[PDB]
């Protein structure tokens, strides 16, 4: 499949309350593989997966000063902004940026990007031709006039198509074992009318990963995806998720009913009614 | 060591044409190199710049780049040599990336002495 | 400059059952700013290690987070998520389950 | 590896 | 039409004599302001960048300790301690910290006399 390696970063100001915290975090095919947090014990570059171990302390040296260099520049750029956008200097602002390249199966370059957003607003960012930036209002103007004069893109171009993709294709070898694996859930519908008459029943999926999983409920043919009820895919802990789905029944009428449940790590979709 | 000027001084007659060289070494992904130069009363003022991504020789006035990725080199040709063109020679790069801020890194310089 | 509200989704790691020491998982997402005050209780008071997870954030800008620790499941003397957050001018929070 | 950010 | 203006020019100065300098900044498209230092072979050798006011900051080299402030959005300063050999200082400023030119003020010459 086209794997991805995609850098997020925020730095937010806490006036009176110390120094702006400021965090880099990793990720291949989206999994996080790498982090820096200014507010740690010992700030440092440290893996975040196993498999990261497996590379020299000289390039958790570069990664780390990197960092600092960074930090410290988004310091000077949250006080750039009080300035662009007129704001007091004591109340709290957040920058966060996510860069990025995504690569093909094949290995070509499908997509270079970098985009900025401040206080959760998109600030500016890279166009697809990878020359030129869209302001988002009137101050990343000044930012993109500013970069465009200093040709602050041809920067970025090299480093999207030359670094970025030659380090995808070494993290991909490094990590693969991990990051292209897979579990399989496991299912069981749950009764749960309080001294009622009506009768509602749920669908609870566990253990999986990755969280891509999908459960519905049939009248046996047909859908009974109209007053369906089921929460946000959710995080267990140990590297896998959870999730459930749930419905109104009348009473008496229980196992006309059938859960299903799909996900890649199975050979075959599951099905279950109340036990 | 990071730049790298070998020669001490240059003597050369009015009209000619010099090379000054520098070598450096980073192992930065993207880097940046300049040519600056000092006169006697000890003014620096910078002069062309080469930036690493960017596939040709730089070049502005008599000023002009011989850029070798390969050879780490990076050298300096002023063409049609002027008396005002005695100076100190420095050789500089923008110093790897990492909390110190503003850091550009020199050789030791060259003198050059054009000869009425 | 906007402000997205908190989504919290108290649960636990497995289903029903007193006794087994592992760990307890909160789970905060979609908002902005990232300063969210959340931490561990206990029938309604505190925890000495609310190992709240590490920091992230969405293609979308907001914030998610992971508030986690190390417990032993109980009775009907049921626990919570602390949260509080600029985004709603009251504080908020949802009670665990046995179930879900 | 990451990027080393322009300032804004 | 010069980007930064350096005060004092030159000093006369005992061994040990504290002095003080201070640069300028004319054109505020170029706030990133450093110090750097030519010893008396002509070696250039990089001290502070100091961009926001109130930085403040410290650093020994060999023959003088400095102390740094960015004072306001145009003022930087210096503070020798300890000079032992003369050498002198150049204020520099650039348009942002990676990859844009540095362009040098005109220094100031310190002479232990
Ligand atoms: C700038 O021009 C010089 C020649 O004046 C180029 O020098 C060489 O570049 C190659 C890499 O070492 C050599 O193999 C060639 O012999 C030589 N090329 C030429 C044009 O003579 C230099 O590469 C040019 N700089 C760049 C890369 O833009």
């Amino acid at each position: 499949g086209p794997h991805s390696l995609r850098y997020f970063v925020t730095a937010v100001s806490r006036p009176g309350l110390g120094e702006p915290r400021y965090m880099e975090v990793g990720y291949v095919d989206d999994t996080e593989f790498v982090r820096f947090d200014s507010d740690a014990e010992n700030p440092r570059y440290e893996p975040r997966a196993r498999w990261m171990e497996q590379e020299g302390p000289e390039y958790w040296e570069r990664e780390t000063q990197k960092a600092k260099g960074n930090e410290q520049s988004f310091r000077v750029d949250l006080r750039t902004l009080l300035g662009y956008y007129n704001q007091s200097k004591g109340g709290s602002h957040t920058i966060q940026v996510i860069s990025g390249c995504e690569v093909g199966s094949d290995g070509r370059l499908l997509r270079g990007y970098q985009q900025y957003a401040y206080d959760g607003c998109d600030y500016i960012a890279l166009n697809e031709d990878l020359k030129t930036w869209t302001a988002a209002d009137m101050a990343a103007l000044i930012t993109k006039h500013k970069w465009e004069q200093a040709g602050e893109a041809e920067r970025l171009r090299a480093y999207l198509e030359g670094t970025c993709v030659e380090w995808l294709r070494r993290y991909l070898k490094n990590g693969n074992a991990t990051l292209l694996r897979t579990d399989s859930p496991k299912a069981h519908v749950t009764h749960h009318s309080r001294p009622e008459d009506k009768v509602t029943l749920r669908c609870w999926a566990l253990g999986f990963y990755p969280a891509d999983i999908t459960l519905t409920w049939q009248l046996n043919g047909e859908e009974l995806i109209q007053d369906m009820e089921l929460v946000e895919t959710r995080p267990a802990g140990d590297g896998t998720f959870q999730k459930w789905a749930s419905v109104v029944v009348p009473l008496g009428k229980e196992q006309y009913y059938t859960c299903h449940v799909y996900h890649q790590g199975l050979p075959e979709p599951l099905t279950l009614r109340w036990e | 060591q990071k730049v790298t000027q070998t020669q001490t001084s240059i003597s050369v007659m009015e009209k000619t044409t010099v090379t000054m060289d520098c070598v450096y070494e980073t192992q930065d992904s993207s880097y940046f190199l300049f040519w600056y130069k000092q006169t006697a009363s000890g003014e620096i003022v910078f002069l062309i710049r080469q930036d690493s991504y960017k596939k040709e020789n730089a070049t502005v006035g008599h000023y002009s780049l011989n850029f070798q990725k390969p050879k780490s080199s990076i050298g300096l040709i002023i063409t049609a040599t002027q008396i005002e063109d005695s100076a100190v020679y420095f050789c500089a790069m923008r110093g790897d990336y990492g909390g110190s801020g503003n850091k550009l890194i020199f050789g030791t310089g060259t003198l050059l002495s054009v000869k009425p | 400059m906007i402000q997205k509200t908190p989504q919290i989704q108290v649960y636990s790691r497995h289903p029903p059952e007193n006794g087994k020491p592992n760990i307890l998982n909160c789970y905060v997402t979609q908002f902005h700013p990232p300063h969210i005050e959340i931490q561990m209780l206990k029938n309604g008071k505190k925890i000495p290690k609310v190992e709240m997870s590490d920091m992230s954030f969405s293609k979308d800008w907001s914030f998610y987070i992971l508030a986690h620790t190390e417990f032993t499941p109980t009775e009907t003397d049921t626990y919570a998520c602390r949260v509080k957050h600029d985004s709603m001018a009251e504080p908020k929070t949802v009670y665990w389950d046995r179930d879900m | 590896r990451g990027y080393v950010y322009q300032g804004l | 039409v010069t980007l930064l203006e350096q005060n004092p020019r030159w000093r006369l100065v005992p061994r040990g004599q504290a002095v003080n300098l201070r640069c300028i900044l004319k054109n505020s498209q170029y706030p990133w302001m450093s110090w750097y230092q030519q010893d008396l072979q002509k070696q250039l050798q990089w001290l502070f960048t100091l961009r926001s006011p109130g930085d403040k900051e410290v650093k020994s080299l060999p023959g003088a300790d400095y102390l740094a402030t960015r004072v306001t959005d145009t003022e930087l300063r210096l503070q020798v301690a300890n000079m032992s050999q003369g050498r002198t200082l150049y204020c520099t400023c650039s348009a942002d910290r990676v990859g844009n030119t540095l362009y040098f003020g005109e220094g100031s010459r310190l002479i232990v006399v």
